[PDB]
């Protein structure tokens, strides 16, 4: 039912695409085994 | 010959209605037909035609 075929509708499309990864370093340092470069600061969820 | 003083044209693509009109006489200044895109053809080899 969601079909659309372009040519029969006169219709035309872009189709946009793009290849990423990402990788997070967590590895020893001079500290130690298992060490996380990114810290976060986290919302105040607490009412006073 | 009868009709001097009109521009006569003849409908002969099937379209006229006899049973309707024998003639129109109009003035030609007064009818415009827009032509926003005449007839253009594209060939069609990868598409999809119909649905179910």
């Amino acid at each position: 039912d969601n079909q659309i075929n372009l040519a029969e509708r006169d219709m035309v499309a872009l189709r946009l695409k793009a290849r990423f990864a990402y990788v997070l370093g967590v590895s020893a340092t001079a500290m130690g085994a298992n060490k996380t470069p990114v810290g976060v600061v986290t919302p105040d969820v607490t009412p006073p | 010959g009868s009709f001097l003083g009109f521009n006569t044209h003849f409908n002969r693509n099937g379209a006229w209605s006899p049973e309707s009109a024998v003639a129109f006489i109009a003035d030609s200044s007064r009818v415009k037909i827009g032509v926003r895109q005449d007839i253009t053809v594209k060939f069609l080899d990868q598409a999809t035609l119909g649905t179910g």
